């Protein structure tokens, strides 16, 4: 018919047995271990409603959130087996960085150079092109 | 697996990003949609990337993308090197080492003085040089030093093939001799050819030779015995390929046949080429024939039908390279040509402002570049990919008054040149350039 | 058509 999810704050969403099929998480929760409201102790109500309109669309845009969102897409693509939804996001986080320097690199995500003077020297010798 | 190491050993520094904060598993996932160029790039932001960036399963797959498959080993906060990234990386260095890396003066090898190098094989370390001056000469493609002399043959050398320390050759003399490449012993010369032994393919333990009698022969490499004669060509035979099932064989008859050689049967005579057949190609499946018909065919081995005929080329195509439905023709019309034998797509020419100014005498190949010898004096780099021009290998100071660049076998580190003149302006001699890097 | 620049053996 249709099966009732529960997040980890504590909200029920109502979703059909084929849109949550997509997740095989979920799927061994209902089929094999008889899971009446699903629990999901990984996902937030917030993340769960997101999740639900891409396994809509699906049996870019989407993805276009803050960084942090993505985070947890991604993370909840990993607890929810949903490979789909994990390749949009992980491509989605790749594709900040290529064709960029070490230094515009460090822009995109805040991230500091720890190489000492010589280190860097050496990490730019090693991966020369 | 391996990085877990490092990370609990080279403490990095707390980061706030979003590659640092994900469970490690799932960084070198999303890590995994980039290519080398850019993994190369995020190793140089900060100490945490370059360990997560240094996964062997990660090299593992880009290095078998790019057809490497064999890792490079090489026995302060220190670093566990992956030797799929070694490994990846070097290669990277020697194609641009290849395409724009200076050019170190070559080995010389001097030999064969006021003669010509006919045939010319390269195999690990070892180098064989045939001659009109009725010998061959192993080297070492290391040192440069001639390591043995092959005398016996009382005519001029004019085909080879080398397989591991058996060379087998092809005389004026109507004989084809097995040689022990250490040694410098004979160990069989083969008789039966009544004529010249133009041509000769070696599959294994078996070599089939063609001669200017206009019959084949194959020989046991080991018992030096002649287990068949192939009859039914009217003019010399003048290309051979023979893949351990059929020979296919061209000849001055202007057909090509393919044979079955247990049988000694003849089983298809290709018809087409209007003038004689000079140089063949074979994978199995196609056979590649190049004509004084300035025009190129392409049949089916199993059929006999002719798939292609591949026009554009104005004279003898003189060698031909075939490789996954690949060709490239050299020519003496001055341009080498990279066609796609499935479609018959000319995919490119290869005639910039630096084109050959004389014949193409040789040519190899690989999926970057397309290296070509020259009347000219000259050996040019080409982009297969683009058909462009890179850059003149070697260009003899003589090319323009009588040197000449007779032959040329490229390793994946090494190019080896076979290097003369008919007229004296340059001494026979081979050269080898080394493209190695550290 | 600039062939036989390339060597061949001589004729017998």
């Amino acid at each position: 018919p249709s099966i009732k999810l529960q997040s980890s704050d504590g909200e029920i969403f109502e979703v059909d047995v084929e849109i949550a099929k997509q997740s095989v998480t979920i799927k061994t929760m209902l089929e094999d271990l008889g899971m009446d409201p699903v629990p999901l102790p990984n996902v937030n109500a917030a993340i769960l409603k997101k999740v639900i309109q891409w396994c809509t669309h699906h049996k870019q845009e989407f993805l276009k959130v803050d960084q942090g969102t993505l985070f947890e897409l991604i993370l909840a693509a990993n607890y929810l087996d949903i490979k789909g939804l994990l390749d949009v996001t992980c491509k989605t986080v790749a594709n900040m960085i290529k064709g960029k320097t070490p230094e515009e690199i460090r822009k995109t995500f805040n991230i500091k150079n720890d190489f000492t003077e010589e280190e860097e020297a050496q990490v730019r010798k090693e991966n020369q092109w | 697996t391996q990085v877990k190491h490092m990370m609990q050993v080279i403490e990095p520094q707390f980061q706030r990003d979003f590659i640092s904060l994900l469970p490690k598993e799932l960084a070198l996932y999303v890590l995994s949609f980039l290519e080398p160029k850019d993994l190369l790039q995020a190793a140089q932001t900060c100490r945490y990337w370059r360990i997560l960036a240094e996964d062997n399963l990660l090299w593992r797959e880009k290095c078998k993308e790019e057809g490497i498959d064999e890792p490079l080993h090489i026995k302060k906060p220190g670093f566990i090197h992956s030797p799929w990234k070694s490994a990846y990386i070097r290669q990277h260095r020697i194609d641009t080492n290849w395409r724009r890396g200076e050019l170190k003066s070559p080995k010389v090898l001097k030999g064969h003085d006021d003669h010509v190098i006919t045939c010319l094989q390269f195999c690990g370390n070892r180098i064989v040089s045939g001659s009109d001056d009725n010998t061959l000469k192993v080297w070492s493609a290391v040192t440069g030093k001639c390591l043995r002399t092959l005398v016996g043959h009382t005519g001029g050398v004019w085909s080879s093939q080398m397989r591991d320390n058996i060379i087998i050759s092809g005389s004026t003399d109507r004989t084809l001799k097995v040689w022990n490449a250490e040694t410098g012993e004979c160990i069989h010369t083969l008789y039966g050819h009544t004529s010249t032994v133009r041509c000769m393919h070696l599959h294994e333990k078996r070599v089939v030779s063609g001669s200017r009698d206009a019959t084949l022969r194959v020989w046991d490499i080991e018992t030096g015995q002649c287990l068949h004669v192939l009859m039914g060509h009217v003019a010399a035979v003048r290309c051979v390929q023979y893949d351990g099932r059929r020979v296919v064989s061209g000849a001055y008859d202007f057909m090509v046949k393919v044979w079955d050689p247990e049988t000694e049967t003849c089983l298809h005579t290709l018809q087409g080429h209007t003038n004689r057949v000079y140089s063949l190609q074979f994978d199995g499946i196609h056979v590649v024939s190049g004509s004084l018909d300035t025009s190129i065919r392409v049949w089916d081995v199993e059929t006999g039908n002719c798939i292609h005929t591949l026009t554009g080329h104005q004279s003898l195509t003189s060698g031909m390279e075939l490789k996954d439905n690949i060709l490239v023709s050299g020519n003496a019309d001055s341009t080498v040509k990279i066609w796609d034998i499935k479609t018959g797509q000319c995919l490119q020419t290869l005639q910039g402002p630096n084109k050959h100014q004389s014949a193409v005498t040789c040519l190899q190949f690989n999926k970057n570049f397309v290296i070509t010898s020259s009347d000219d004096g000259t050996v040019k780099l080409w982009d297969l990919k683009t058909g462009e021009f890179i850059r003149n290998l070697v260009t003899l100071e003589s090319g323009g008054s009588g040197g000449v660049v007779w032959r040329i076998r490229a390793s994946n580190t090494k190019l080896v040149c076979a290097v003369g003149s008919r007229n004296g302006t340059e001494e026979t001699k081979l050269l080898v350039l080394d493209f190695d890097v550290d | 058509k600039k062939f036989e620049l390339l060597p061949t053996p001589p004729l017998s």
